[PDB]
């Protein structure tokens, strides 16, 4: 019903119609997570080469 | 070869449906959590509609209409009727009702309660049945959950011989095309004990539930009078017929309620499909005027009619979608 | 004028990016060689289209885009594509071996050795900006690169660009067009990691786009080319406000304002109409009322769900073509009385309309027909939670048996991160519930 | 993404040579090594299995291994015998004598380092090696004993590379010696640990196919290998030919192996054809889908109805409606969804290649990861236990320095593998 904030131009126009009213991790921490997972890989790859050494 | 699942074991109705399907040799039953189904005889609570119609290369169907609960809950039904312009405040076939929350339209209920007292007319109500507003509100707040206060029908039609109260149950099936099918066979769930106008304390003649009644089996087998008898009684006792005096109003109420919520629950253009069996309960007064009491989304049928109804559900609601290699229903056109 | 940088991660993101930038060039009249004859301000400027394009002294208009993949295959097709002269090599970044549909491999293992390179190439574009708004990120939930490396990148952008907004264009996984079975894992994992870093994300279910191509374009077996060209139309409608003159959604911050009241619930449902086959003859042109009414048909949505059983928090109508406010309001008045459009009590039941007199541009030789008027509705409804429910259910089924989990643990990830990411999704589903019912 | 092929032993080289003979025809490469095709699709992904030589010749990235010069001399004198690089012919003289111990510990240990030098030389020439593939039998000594020895050492030097294998399982129906269950059990223990994907090619199945289906009264190893080469050509199609598919060995392994130890797949192929006998009628899509799922087409003597599919991969070849394929594939699933685990959603993926194999207008290759494969391992276990309970023929191994404990361990590990398949068959 109520049309408001009608803005016009050459490209087109825009408006709002209301029908009814109402009723972060740091760079340190990030690097600490990426490297921690890398150690878990290095440990897994170590236990493999240890197992293969046996 | 179509496939289906069962996720409601207590369903006396769809236990017979599944039985019938397996007996065709063209329907196979899968496990509960097998998503690769064609049909879903789902549960009553927390039915996962959101996971339906996403299996590639599988037409899916469910025996429940999402959003139909707004019609099948007393608190919701009253709101639906009072707020819908199609039904409106002045709905002729729905008793005067109000929603009450335990400590809302409490002040609105008292305003009408006064006109009944300052008019010296019938002021009996039901949630227990009482004539005093104080005894009722105290009862609701002592239970815990939300209750609805409804105007009690003090002058009901009474069967004879017996001076007996009763209520009419109509089973309605809405298929995937939203065709409204009324089962031709209904039932009068009757009170075996005579109706007492004065004493409301005795709830064995005011309430006509099949469980409470179980004078059981005196007049008819199991306090259940079918249509061929009740029709005959009307002709002999009141010189009228069930079709004219009552059933037109019934078919009007059924047609009205489902037309109202159609744009909300219709699966016409959805990625999954829905049908559902409903159970409309009515109440006739002495002047042969049908009143709607409520609607059941998960109704149980009568023993005699299980064989015929459950077959009908398979024929029109299931086999219509999944075809295989006179009618028992009345189509309420709209 | 404030600039915007587009980031395309993985196969899906890159190829979709190609579809969008292909379309953007046609809309702004830019040629494959980067020349824009209509641009009378040679060498630079600060027009609306300069948000997505920067200008050289030679008069070339280059996208402010960075393509990244952990594999050379897809991006190489951009290097040798028809718009090869459009970009410059530093914008196109490729690795050696991909993430093999593994989130952990794309995030931790392979993501770690290239994240610094990407952020540097991104920084090169950021230095050419007088006032950077933020970023538009294109990726897939299913891919290891699109999921794993995206989440890692989004984390770093929030650090290196704290004041900048970040919008997502995500491809929700669909079994019909994916050969990956571990997509539910990657999807939950990348969402959990990116949720606090994304201001507004537009999900696009391939299932929906697939059927829309089958149903309305009469294509038996839609290809990614068919999907992307349709997706690029939607994306274009959403970003047109940034690339053209107007007053609605002129900045990325305004997307958050107009569509996202609650931060965590920042997944607006997009609906687009009309989609007409280019091979179809005797097509009757649909009116304002007919296309606006089609914005409330589930069969036109980017994600298949039922808004009727959900509550709205916001709603924008983005028209393109021959449309006037009078016809819109008359269409809204009709629809409001014939449909179930419930808003939350703490929001006004209304629509923010934006009209652009230029009709939608279609790729020559494409599947889409030229129409007189088109519309793209952006509505933030709780009914989109159905997409999360489907995704979390598939996750629970596989994870209950720890299937495929060893692939992720083998890349340094911890099994606890699975349950942690799932718990966050469980909390998200509840947030939709509270607002919904 | 290049692949290094290795073939060990009599069976491995006979099957391996047959494989190169087939795909060399598909890529339009002649026995000399010169390309003579018509489609660029034959050269877009030829780098995967071929190295580009000086005079524009294409040399297979293959390494031929054996502890006796017998078979490898038959290869070099064979049809495509000249295409192989001569430096890649690594061979001993003593042989393995169908002894796993000789191939893995004594005789093979003398030669294994010589092989790795060739592997290393091939790998260093790869722009981006995606993995290895091995062809061998498990009932012999070289391909079984030395084959698993190579795998163990390749993983040591290439821990982050995919290792696949085409393993021929022994069977009493097609048997060379009685100690085949011993060699097989010892090898399986190695394959469970050091391979990403093992394709169990049961000689029992290959025989029954030749006998019952192909109607061959007395099938030779040539008959058996025709079925193998056709299958091998199939499972390598998605890498050797381009079409709009972007997956390397790792990506495929990720979507086929839900659990590390359970990576033993059932090969399948349709239509099943015998050598020479040209078929004139091309099968329909419904016919390809029905046959490739039929037990009669499984190249691992296992009943898929006795187990459940963890993951399924099918690749159709030829000009056909991809829609009809999707319909027929989805039809099989929805008809027999009980034989697919419900806790891995959409575990049946499918692809289509426009280029059909030689002699067929269209075909389909089946790659099934079923728990029914345990029937194969149980079969080998019974044959193993029957002899080992009396310590029969064990002196052939203890004479090579082996102990009884190593047999008990290999026995136990395979029984553990069986129990694992049984765990997910009831889940
Ligand atoms: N709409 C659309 N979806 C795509 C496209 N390409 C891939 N996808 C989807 O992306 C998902 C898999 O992720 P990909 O983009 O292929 O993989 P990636 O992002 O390159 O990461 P990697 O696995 O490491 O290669 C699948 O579910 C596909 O449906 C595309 O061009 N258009
Ligand atoms: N307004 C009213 N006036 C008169 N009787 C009423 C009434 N509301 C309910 N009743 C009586 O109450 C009995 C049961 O009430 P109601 O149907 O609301 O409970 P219920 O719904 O839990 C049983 P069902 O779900 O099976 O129909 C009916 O037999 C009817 O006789
Ligand atoms: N299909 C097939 N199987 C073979 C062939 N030769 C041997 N085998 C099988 O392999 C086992 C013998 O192994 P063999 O290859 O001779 O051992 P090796 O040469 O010393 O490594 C037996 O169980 C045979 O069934 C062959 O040419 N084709
Ligand atoms: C989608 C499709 C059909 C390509 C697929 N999805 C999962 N697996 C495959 C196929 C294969 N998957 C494999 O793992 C595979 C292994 C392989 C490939 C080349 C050489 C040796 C083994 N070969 C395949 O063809
Ligand atoms: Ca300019
Ligand atoms: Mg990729
Ligand atoms: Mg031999």
């Amino acid at each position: 019903m109520e049309v408001i904030e009608l803005n016009k131009c050459t490209s087109g126009q825009s408006f709002e119609v209301i029908l009814k009213p109402p009723s972060d991790p740091s760079l340190e921490e990030i690097q600490k997570k990426l490297e921690a997972a890398e150690e878990r890989r290095k440990y897994q790859e170590a236990e493999l080469l240890k197992h293969l050494a046996e | 070869m179509y496939t289906f699942v069962v996720r409601d074991e207590n369903s006396s109705v769809y236990a017979e449906v599944s039985r019938l399907l397996l007996a065709t040799g063209q329907w196979k039953r899968l496990r509960k959590d097998n998503p690769r189904f064609n049909l879903m005889l789902g549960e009553r609570n927390r039915l996962p509609f959101g996971r339906l119609g996403h299996e590639p290369g599988l037409v899916q169907l469910v025996n429940y209409y999402r959003g139909a609960d707004k019609l099948c809950r007393k608190a919701s039904l009253v709101k639906l009727i009072k707020t819908s312009p199609e039904l409106s405040e002045s709905c002729t076939w729905f008793p005067e009702s109000y929603v009450i929350y335990p400590t809302d339209e409490r002040e609105v209920f008292l305003a009408a309660y006064n006109r009944r007292r300052e008019g010296r007319e019938g002021n009996v109500w039901i949630a227990l049945i009482s004539s005093e507003a104080s005894e009722l509100l105290d009862f609701i707040d002592e239970q815990g959950q939300v209750h609805v206060i409804q105007k009690y029908l003090e002058k009901p039609l009474l069967l004879e011989p017996g001076h007996r109260k009763f209520d009419i149950r109509s089973w309605v099936l809405v298929d995937h095309l939203y065709n409204i099918y009324l089962y031709r066979e209904g039932v009068l769930r009757t009170s075996s004990e005579p109706y007492n106008s004065a004493n409301f304390q005795d709830k064995t003649c005011h309430l006509t539930n099949h469980c409470i009644q179980k004078n059981y089996g005196r007049y008819e087998e199991g306090n259940e009078m079918f249509f061929e008898e009740f029709n005959q009684y009307l002709m002999d006792a009141l010189n009228t017929t069930l079709e004219n005096s009552i059933l037109l109003q019934i078919k009007h109420i059924i047609r009205s309620c489902l037309m109202c919520i159609e744009p909300a629950i219709s699966t016409k253009h959805l990625h999954y499909q829905s049908f559902q069996l409903f159970g409309f309960d009515f109440m006739v007064d002495e002047e042969l005027k049908v009143w709607l009491i409520e609607v059941n989304g998960a109704p149980a049928c009568a023993q005699k009619l299980y064989a015929e109804l459950c077959q009908g559900i398979v024929d029109v609601a299931i086999s219509s979608v999944f075809p295989l290699a006179t009618s028992i229903f009345i189509k309420l056109h709209h | 004028m404030r600039e915007c940088i587009s980031i395309h991660v993985g196969q899906a993101g890159v190829q979709i990016g190609n579809a969008c930038w292909e379309l953007y060039c046609l809309e702004h009249g830019i040629q494959p060689d980067g020349q824009m004859p209509s641009d009378k301000t040679i060498g630079g400027g600060d027009d609306s289209f300069n948000t997505f394009f920067s200008e050289t002294g030679a008069g070339k208009h280059v996208p402010r885009a960075v393509f990244v993949d952990l594999e050379p295959t897809v991006i190489d097709e951009v290097r040798t594509g028809t718009y090869r002269q459009l970009f410059h090599p530093e914008q196109l970044i490729t690795g050696k071996e991909d993430a093999a549909n593994n989130y952990a491999r794309g995030h931790y293992t392979i993501g770690k050795e290239i994240i610094d390179l990407v952020l540097d190439r991104i920084r090169k574009l950021a230095d050419q900006c007088t006032g950077l708004q933020g970023f538009l990120v294109f990726h897939s939930f299913g891919g290891g690169t699109g999921s794993g490396f995206t989440s890692l990148l989004m984390e770093r952008l929030s650090v290196d660009y704290g004041k900048k907004s970040k919008l997502e264009f995500s491809i929700y996984p669909a079994p019909q067009v994916s050969t990956a079975v571990v997509e539910p894992y990657n999807s939950i994992l990348t969402t959990h990691t990116t949720l606090e870093h994304s201001d507004c994300a537009f999900m696009v279910d391939n299932e929906a786009i697939y059927d829309i191509c089958r149903r309305n374009l009469d294509i038996e077996r839609p290809t990614y080319t068919n999907l992307n060209r349709l997706i690029s139309q939607i994306v274009s409608s959403i970003t047109a406000s940034l690339r053209f003159d107007g007053a609605l959604n002129v900045d990325l911050t305004e997307f958050q304002t107009n569509l996202v009241p609650y931060p965590r619930i920042h997944f607006p449902l997009a609906t687009y109409a009309p989609v007409i086959s280019a091979e179809k003859a005797y097509h009757e042109q649909l009116s304002v009322a007919e296309i606006t009414n089609a914005c409330f048909e589930p069969a036109n949505q980017m994600v298949k769900c039922d808004p009727r059983h959900g509550k709205y928090m916001a709603c924008c109508l983005l028209y393109r073509g021959d449309v006037v406010p009078k016809d819109v309001n008359a269409a809204i008045a009709t629809i409001k009385t014939k449909r179930s459009i419930q808003f939350v009590d703490w929001c006004p039941t209304g629509f923010k309309v934006g009209i652009n007199y230029q009709p939608p541009t279609v790729v020559p030789g494409g599947d889409l027909a030229k129409v007189q008027r088109a519309v793209c509705m952006l509505s933030n409804t709780t009914a989109i939670a159905e997409a999360w429910a489907r995704l979390d259910h598939k996750f629970d089924l596989m994870y209950a048996k720890r299937a495929f989990v060893h692939w992720y643990v083998g890349e340094g990830m911890e099994e606890g991160e699975f349950s942690e990411a799932r718990e966050d999704m469980a909390a998200l589903e509840k947030d939709y519930e509270e607002v919904g019912v | 993404r290049e692949i290094v092929h290795i073939q060990a032993g009599q069976c491995g080289n006979q099957i391996g040579a047959k494989f190169w003979e087939v795909i060399s025809d598909e890529h339009g490469i002649d026995p000399t090594g010169s390309y003579h095709g018509d489609s660029d699709l034959q050269l877009e992904r030829i780098n995967v299995y071929y190295n580009e030589a000086t005079g524009n010749k294409y040399v297979p990235r293959a390494i031929l291994v054996d502890l006796e010069p017998g078979t490898m001399d038959s290869v070099r004198s064979g049809p495509f015998g000249q295409i192989f690089r001569p430096d890649n012919f690594v061979f001993g003289q003593s042989g393995a004598g169908n002894n796993w111990a000789k191939g893995h510990y004594t005789e093979g240990a003398e030669l294994v380092d010589s092989v790795l030098d060739v592997v290393r030389k091939e790998s260093e020439s790869c722009d981006c090696l995606q993995g290895f593939q091995l062809t061998h039998s498990l009932g012999g000594g070289t391909g079984s004993g030395m084959g698993t020895l190579l795998i163990s050492k390749i993983r040591e030097e290439y821990p982050d590379r995919i290792m696949n294998t085409f393993s021929v399982m022994p069977s009493p129906k097609v048997s060379d010696t009685v100690v085949e269950p011993y060699n097989a059990t010892l090898s399986v223990h190695q394959l469970v640990e050091n391979t990403d994907e093992t394709y169990c090619i049961d000689n029992e199945a290959l025989y029954d196919i030749c006998f019952r289906t192909l109607k061959l009264t007395t099938p030779t190893y040539g008959d058996l290998n025709h079925l193998v080469s056709a299958t091998m050509s199939g499972v390598t199609t998605c890498l050797r030919f381009p079409g709009q598919l972007n997956a390397d060995l790792r990506k495929l392994a990720v979507n086929m192996v839900p659990f590390p130890r359970l990576h033993f797949f059932m090969p399948g192929f349709a239509p099943l054809t015998s050598r020479g006998s040209q078929q004139y009628r091309a099968l329909t899509v419904p016919e390809l889908t029905q046959q490739m799922f039929d037990s009669k087409n499984m190249m691992a003597a296992c009943d898929p109805r006795h187990g459940r599919y963890l993951t399924v991969a099918a690749i159709f070849r030829g000009r056909m409606s991809m829609k009809e394929v999707d319909e027929q594939m989805l039809n099989v699933q929805n008809k027999n969804s009980s034989y697919f685990v419900e806790w891995i959603p959409n575990n049946v993926k499918t692809a289509v290649c426009d280029i059909p194999p030689r002699g067929l207008k269209m075909s389909a290759t089946f790659i099934g990861n079923s728990t029914a494969i345990q029937e194969l391992f149980k079969r080998i276990s019974e044959q193993f236990t029957a002899m080992f309970r009396r310590k029969a023929f064990l002196h052939w191994y203890t004479g090579e320095g082996m102990d009884e404990m190593e047999f008990t361990e290999a026995e136990s590990n395979m029984n553990d593998l069986v129990s694992e398949y049984q765990q997910y068959q009831d889940a």
